[PDB]
Parts: structure tokens; sequence; C-alpha cells
């Protein structure tokens, strides 16, 4: 009624709030109903009673936010799009935001990772049964990275029924921090084995690719990239919850890409990508769409995710195209991909489809997945912590906020064997 | 009067039924169309007195009915936006517990806390009038409110009722799909019907309506909302038909018999042999006993079920609409006249055949003719012995296999439900075959 928990951290995590939500007044946003139905509105709130239910839907923003510095605060709060909403803002009145995972995550954070609580509390308390936690963090986010995972462990804790979500930020061949590494390493061990179900990624150096092939944007931004994730959430978050012939809803999301427990994490993309003039390349098509699914350069991750096999792959389409259409053409993507298909696994694919195509695209798109190619995603950022962190050490940032030689090696091991374990489905 | 009590299981099933009652919009209702003056929404008939749900009316004013939604989902449709259908409020459930995909959810879970409210909207509604003979079940070979809602729906409704055999639809899985869960999954929800009850069922096979979209009408890029007319369509057949005065009829209990060769719950392919486009142009009409080799055709063919193996068994043909006694008994003997067709070993004058009025009924451009001459097919073909197969090929590496319960299992049994529905639905595959392969 499958309403829905907002909490979003760090820098990523509020500014990517930033972009998730505004495509909301696109009207949907996460449980209400209703609204978006004939148009009209907008802006960070309508005409009712506040707090928070009218959440995602009619008069209220319902979120819970999370900024461990202010920079959430000021860089949304005022002027921008939102009001937000006051009381479901979090400032961490100067914590000094930390890089460094146990910082946030066992130092400041503890102390307002307890004030995170009371927003939890509030919304679930909402009236409606809450199905989803979402989340956005960053690999490297001391705030988000460390933060995160403390979020989301005492959520799986306390509500283990109820699969979070996570969106990710990762590590891609470029960087920021050096402490990413071994950063988002720790910032896993917690997202595995931390209850969060579903984990998203948004590699900011696939996310490029996108904006920059498939679209053209002369010189993106990191404002542009919110377009983008925008995409990926809607899918998911409002696709199939709003209306739809074949509703998915978020739980058919974690049984759907998780065959298994330790933490599945999938690639999504997003088609319709289009480019402005280009504008004018099949209708919105569905083989259109299919095509773009698969793609090694659609995916909005950094994996490509060729290099292997993929272990579910959860597709979803809302244009408002045949039922009959999209189930039809999902099947030569699984015929020219075998070696792309897991051998277990049948039905490979998945499809949802849901009954508004995004607010002026026509027709949409959107995928889920995991393959075997992750061992990538990671067998990166431990040749980085074996070598990085672990090594000959770097964490006396993090030594004095914190963790002694754990959350590290534990990190490494637990994390590693992910990539031995992941490996093990079709080597 | 011979009412059907009409369940819904999932979104499979609450829109199954928007085409089943849409279908019906011809004054027809489940076992009562004791006839009405109605039309349309029915608003237009009156307003006697009254409330939710109909004393003024009997179930022909209003329905037969009862849909499940274990999500507002489809229900918020049939509800929706007083969807052009106000069927009635109240023969409705809408269950915000947050649908389950499993068998195991839903039937184990959310499922176990509303199936009784259900049961008691059902006992009711088994009781405000007169012979129910029968009891429908839209089901899904996949979806949670499916399986193990269904499972539980079923169980205890043959539990409760096993007088009153089941008769319960059909949407399998194929060679393409939904979910993962599904190879299985539905095996789960194969096991349980079975000897939990049931009676005959029947299938819409997604992957042969689609198929029979492509290679007997026109339309490739098609919508599942069109699906459902042809899935639809079975129906009106099966009730509206045996349901309405005619010559020949063969009531919900000429249904089980015929169908049924042996015990272990059976199954069913459907035929309508008339299908003819919007764009065709059939020989001005296409003649009434072709209709009955439409049948066969394994174009019709709901499933990709291969007669191409096995004999039949069980054939149930229902004609509605200007059919002709000797068009009947002279083209019926025919089909027992190719070698293939391959009737089983027992089977004696395997045809079943009905009548009924009044023609085929239509609506709209994707409902194709007026066809004034109708096949169904519903039979019991050793094929059914191999798309199971599928699944037990499916379930063998997808489920037990290597394991895809963790899921499941947080929502209730492990080591059967699986063990126990893998070795029981085999054995089907055993059972099945042997049913039909040799002469003893
Ligand atoms: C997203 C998308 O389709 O971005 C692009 C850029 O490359 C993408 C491909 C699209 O075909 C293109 C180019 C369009 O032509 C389209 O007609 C269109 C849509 C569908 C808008 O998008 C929407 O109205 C959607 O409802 C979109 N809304 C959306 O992005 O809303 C924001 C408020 C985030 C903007 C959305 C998508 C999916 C789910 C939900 C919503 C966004 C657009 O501005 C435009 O984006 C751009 O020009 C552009 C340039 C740089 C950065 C971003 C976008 C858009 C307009 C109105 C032009
Ligand atoms: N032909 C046809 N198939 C349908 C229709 N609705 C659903 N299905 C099929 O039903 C299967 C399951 O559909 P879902 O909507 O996922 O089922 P559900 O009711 O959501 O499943 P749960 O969340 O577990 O309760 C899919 O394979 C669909 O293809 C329909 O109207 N027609
Ligand atoms: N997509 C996206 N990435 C961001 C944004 N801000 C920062 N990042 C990236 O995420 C990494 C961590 O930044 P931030 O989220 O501020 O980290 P944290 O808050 O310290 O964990 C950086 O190295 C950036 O690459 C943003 O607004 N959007």
């Amino acid at each position: 009624m499958r309403e829905i928990v907002h909490i979003q951290a760090g820098q990523c995590g509020n500014q990517i709030g930033a972009k998730f939500w505004e495509v909301i007044s696109d009207e949907h946003g996460i449980d209400p109903t209703g609204s978006y139905h004939g148009d009209s509105d907008l802006q960070l709130e309508r005409i009712n009673v506040y707090y928070n239910e009218a959440a995602g839907n009619k008069y209220v923003p319902r979120a819970i936010l999370v900024d461990l510095e202010p920079g959430t605060m000021d860089s949304v709060r005022s002027g921008p799009f939102g009001q937000i909403f006051r009381p479901d803002n979090f400032v961490f009145g100067q914590s000094g935001a930390g890089n460094n995972w146990a910082k946030g995550h066992y130092t400041e954070g503890a102390e307002l990772v307890d004030s995170v609580l009371d927003v939890v509390r509030k919304e679930s308390e909402s009236c409606d049964c809450l199905q989803g936690f979402q989340l956005t963090h960053s690999l490297g986010g001391g705030t988000g990275s460390g933060m995160g995972t403390l979020l989301i462990s005492k959520i799986r804790e306390e509500y283990p029924d109820r699969i979070m979500n996570t969106f990710s930020v990762v590590p891609s061949p470029k960087v920021s921090d050096t402490v990413v590494e071994p950063y988002n390493a720790t910032l896993s061990v917690h997202q595995l084995v931390e209850n969060t179900d579903e984990t998203y990624c948004i590699d900011n150096e696939a996310l490029y690719d996108i904006c920059f092939r498939t679209l053209k944007l002369t010189t993106p931004t990191y404002g542009d990239l919110n377009h983008l994730v925008s995409a990926t959430m809607s899918g998911v978050t409002t696709c199939l919850r709003f209306p739809g012939q074949l509703n998915a809803d978020l739980r058919k999301l974690a049984v759907n890409m998780v065959p298994f427990p330790r933490l599945h994490f999938f690639m999504p993309g997003f088609a319709p990508l289009t480019s402005r003039g280009s504008q004018q390349y099949r209708a919105l098509t569905v083989p259109e769409l299919t095509q773009q699914m698969f793609d090694a350069k659609n995916m909005m991750a950094a994996c490509d995710p060729r290099h292997g096999r993929y272990l579910t792959v959860a597709a979803v389409f809302r244009g408002r195209m045949s039922m009959k259409e999209v189930d039809e053409q999902m099947l030569n993507v699984q015929n020219k991909n075998s070696s792309y298909f897991v051998e277990w696994i049948p039905n490979n694919v998945k499809t949802a489809v849901c009954d508004i195509p995004p607010r002026g695209l026509k027709m949409s798109a959107t995928f889920i997945g995991n393959s075997t190619a992750i061992q990538e995603l990671f067998k990166r950022i431990s040749e980085q912590f074996t070598a990085m962190f672990r090594r000959k050490a770097f964490l006396h940032w993090y030594t004095g906020e914190g963790m002694d030689e754990m959350e590290f090696t534990e990190a490494e091991s637990n994390m590693n064997d992910l990539v031995s374990e992941y490996q093990q489905y079709q080597d | 009067m011979r009412e059907c009590i009409s369940i819904h299981v999932g979104q499979a099933g609450v829109q199954i039924g928007n085409a089943c009652w849409e279908l019906y919009c011809l004054e027809h209702g489940i076992q009562p169309d004791g006839q009405m003056p109605s039309d349309k929404t029915i608003g237009g008939g009156d307003d006697s007195f009254n409330t939710f749900f109909s004393e003024t009316g009997a179930g022909k004013h209003v329905p037969r009915a009862v849909f499940v939604d274990l999500e507002p989902t489809v229900i918020d449709e049939v509800r929706t936006g007083t969807y052009r259908q106000l069927f009635h409020p109240e023969q409705l459930i809408t269950g915000k517990e947050d649908a389950a995909n499993n068998y195991a959810r839903g039937h184990y879970t959310i499922g176990k806390e509303i199936i009784d409210l259900v049961l008691d909207r059902i006992r009711k509604l088994a009781d405000q009038c007169t012979g129910l003979q029968g009891f429908s079940v839209f089901h899904s070979f996949g979806g949670g409110t499916g399986s193990g809602f269904t499972s539980l729906l079923m169980e205890r409704l043959s539990v409760d009722y096993g007088k009153k055999s089941k008769l319960e639809f059909s949407i399998y899985p194929a060679p393409q799909v939904s979910t993962a869960v599904v190879e299985p999954y539905n095996s789960i929800l194969t096991t349980h019907t079975t000897l939990e009850h049931s009676d005959c069922a029947f299938m819409v096979d997604n992957e042969a309506i689609y198929d029979i979209c492509r290679r007997n009408l026109d339309i490739e890029r098609p919508t599942y909302t069109n699906l459902n007319r042809l899935i639809g369509q079975i129906v009106s057949s099966i009730t509206a038909s045996l349901r309405f005065d005619g010559a020949l009829n063969v009531d919900l209990t000429e249904f089980q018999t015929n169908l049924v060769p042996y015990p272990r719950g059976h199954f069913p392919l459907a035929t309508y042999a008339p299908v003819i486009s919007a764009e065709k142009a059939y020989h001005e009409q296409l003649s009434v006993a072709e209709i009955t080799n439409a049948c066969f055709e394994p174009a019709n063919q709901m499933v990709k079920c291969d007669p191409r193996h096995g004999k039949y068994m069980a054939c149930c043909l229902l004609y509605r609409g200007d059919v002709v006694p000797k068009d009947v008994n002279a083209a019926i003997a025919t089909i027992k006249t190719k070698r293939t067709i391959q009737f089983v070993d027992w089977c004696p004058t395997g045809f079943k055949v009905g009548i009924n009025y009044e023609p085929p009924t239509v609506v709209p451009g994707g409902d194709l003719a007026k066809v004034q001459r109708a096949v169904c097919m519903l039979s019991n073909t050793t094929a059914i012995a191999e798309a199971w197969a599928r699944l037990d090929h499916k379930f063998d590496l997808m489920y037990a296999k290597r394991a895809f319960v963790h899921w499941y299992v947080g929502e209730g049994m492990e080591e059967g439900e699986f063990s126990e529905a893998r070795e029981d639905m085999a054995a089907l595959e055993k059972d099945y075959e042997e049913v039909g392969v040799d002469s003893v």
C-alpha cells in the first residue's frame, strides 16, 4: 500500500535524492497512489495535512533524509525543488563529515545513526504497509559508505521482513578518495550480509558511457547524471507501483534477482536514452527497447556484463505496448546470449509491465540482473584492498574512528569469497 | 440451478475474469441466467431498493462472483475508476498484505491470514441460491496468490466441499514466461490441486495463445489484454454454454467425468476453433464441421502441448450456435477417421459433444468474427505428459538441483513442498505416461 521509506545519505545519496525525487512530483512517489492521474500541481507539495504520509504522493514529500555534513542541507534545502520537508531532514551539526567507513558509521553516525531511527519509526508508522527501504549511498562515502551500512544493518535487524532496496554508487577505474578501495569494501561486508536485499549499481565511470554515447550531452554533468538514475529507480519504484498488467512488487524484485542469500547485486539500464536530436529513431521500440537493455553499452553500471553470464535478468517495460510484444521479444535476447545464461536458471528473464509511460518518453524500458560478470566489479576493489588498505595499511585515519585490523580483513575475506562463490556459477 | 461459484486467484485471475465477466455481457451469469433485461453495466436494469451486493437482484442481475487479490493492483482495476463495469461491491477481496510471489508466500504466509475471510465470503456466497454445481478458479502457474494461495484455496474448498468438483483455470509456463520462480514454483502449485482436490482443469498456455494469434488470427503485436479474450472465451463455452438452454448439454458434472480418465487431477486442453480475423473472409462463413478439425489442429491449441505425442484421451467438444446435429455425428466421426487422433487404448467413442445457444458471443475488433459455429476441445492427451516434464527439467535444476529456495523457505516449509512436490507431481509423469503407453 506498499508504501515507502525514504533514506537518503551522504553526498551521492542526498544529491541523488535531488534527482530521483524530482522526477516524481511526476507523481507517484512511493506509495500513495492517485494524484498523477490528471496532472497538476507541483513542487514540494499540494493541499492537505502534513506530515509524513503524504509521503511521496499528494500533499507531502515523504522521505527520510540523511546528510552528514551539511551538504545536502543547503544544496537542495532552500531555493531548490523542495521544502524538502521540515522534520525529515538530518543535518549532522558539523560532525565535520567524514571520509571513512568507520566514521559516521562507527563514529558521528552512531550518534545520528540513532537519530535516524526516529525518522524510520515515524515513516514506518504511516498507516500503510511499507515494502521498501530505499537508500542512496556511496562507495567511498564514509558518511554514506559506513553510515549507510549502519542505517542498513539496524533496518535489517528491526525490519527483517522488509527487503531493503539499496541504490549504490561504486568504484570505477577513475576514482574518488584513495581510501575508496577499502571504504566501499567495508561498506560491502555490510551490503551483502547487512539486509540490504538487492543492491543497485550506478558506477559513475559507466554512467558516462551512457550520458555520452547513447546520449550526446556535449559536457555531462553531475546534475545530468541525476536524469540517468531517476530512470533506474522509477521503473523499480514507480513501475509496478504505479498501476499495471503484470506487476512486480518490490518483493518480486528480491526473488527475481537474488538466487540465493548473499547480497545479490545488480546492474540496471534505461533505454530510451535517445539523443535530443536523434530523437527520431525507433518510435520508442521494443526491440529497441530490448536491444538497448543488454548491450554491453547501455548498462548504467561499471561492469560490462558481456564477460560472463547473468544470473537472473529482471526487465521492466512500461510503455503501453503489448504484453505479448515485450515477452515475445525478450526471448531473442536469451538465445543469442547463451553463454549469458546461466544454465541453471530457466526463465532467465522476467518481464514486468506497468501502464503509464514515463512522462514524456512515451515508452520505457528498465533492466535488472546479476551475471557472472561482477566477479568483476569486485575482483577489482579487492585487488585494491589487499594491495591498498590491507596492504602496507591505509587506516590510521580510520584507525582512530574505531576499527582495528577488523573490518578490513573480514571485509576482504567475506567479500572475497564473494568472488569465488559468485564465480562458482558458471566456471 | 446448478450454479457455479466463481473464484479468482491472481493477477492472472482478476483479469481473466474481466475477460470472463465482460464476455458475459449478454444477460448471462454463473448459473442463474435465468434472465435479465439489464444490459450494460447493469445500472439501467434498475435499483430495487438495496445496498452493497444485491438482495434485490439475483446473480443474474449481478454475478456468481469472488475476486481474490493479494495486491490491489488488478483488483483496483476491477474496482478501478468504476472501471466501466461495476459488477458488485463486496465480491472483491483486496489484500494489501503486500503481494507475494512464492508458492510459499500468500499460500503459507499472507494468504493463510486471508484465505479464511475469503472462505467466509465463499460460504455465504455458496449459500444464497440453490445448486452451485461448480467452482471456478483462475490459477497460474507462478503467482504467489496462485500457487500456495490456490493450493490453499483449492485445498480448503476440496476439503470443505468434496462433492463439488472444482474447476480451475490455468495459465502455465512454457518456453517463455515470467519470473525464474515459475519453473518450479507452479510445480508447487501443481502438487496441491491434485490430491487436495480439484477436478478438471483447463489452461490457456500463454505461449500457445500468442502463437495462435500469430498463426490463426493476426496481430503479432498484441497485448495480454487481448490474450485474455482467447482464454476468456474458453470459459463462455464451458459455463455460459453448458449453463444455458440447448441440445445435448454437459453440465459441470459432465466436465469432470468426461475429462477425467483416472484420478490424478486431470488436465485438459481448450481449443476454440472460431477465431476468424477481422481481416478474414471466411469462405463467407466457415464450415461448421471444419470447425471440429479446427480443434484438433494443433494450431488452435492453446498450449504447447504437442499432440504429436501420444494418444488423446478424453475429448470433450462443445459446439455452439447454428450447429447441426448431422454436423457433429458426422464430423466428429471424421476425426476418428484420421490416423491422427490416436485415441487411447480405452477410449470408447471418445468424443463428448454438446451444442449450445446463442451463437458465438463477441465484442469489438479485438474479438474476431461473428462466427456462427464453435468448437471447444477440451482434451486430455498424453502431451500434457510432456509439459509437466518441461517444468520438471526446470525444477530438477532450478529449485532443487542447486536451490532457489531461500526466498521461499522464508515464508514456510522446506524439504517437501519441494521434494514432495517433485516426487508426487513426478510420478505424474510416469503414471501419466503409463496411462497411455501399452494395450494392457
Ligand atoms: C531522461 C530522459 O529521458 O532524458 C532525456 C535526455 O536524454 C533522454 C532521452 C529523452 O528522450 C529526452 C532527450 C526527451 O526527449 C523526452 O521527450 C523528454 C522526456 C521523456 C523527459 O523525460 C520525462 O518527461 C520523463 O518523464 C523523465 N523525466 C525526467 O528526466 O525528469 C527530470 C525531471 C529528471 C528531468 C523520466 C524518465 C523515466 C522515468 C520517469 C521520468 C526529459 C527530456 O527533457 C530529455 O532529457 C534531457 O534533456 C536531459 C539533459 C541532461 C540531463 C538530463 C535530461 C530526455 C524530455 C521532456 C525532452
Ligand atoms: N494470459 C495471461 N497471462 C496473464 C495475465 N495476467 C497474468 N498472467 C500471467 O500470470 C503470470 C504471473 O502473473 P503475475 O501478475 O506475476 O502474478 P501475480 O498475481 O502477480 O503473482 P504474485 O505477486 O506472486 O501474487 C505471468 O506469467 C503472466 O504472464 C493475463 O491477463 N493473461
Ligand atoms: N552520482 C553521483 N556521484 C556523486 C555525487 N557526489 C559525489 N559522488 C561520487 O561519489 C563519491 C563519493 O562522494 P560522496 O557521496 O560525497 O561520498 P561520501 O558522502 O563521503 O561517502 C565521489 O568520489 C563521487 O564520484 C553526486 O551528486 N552524484
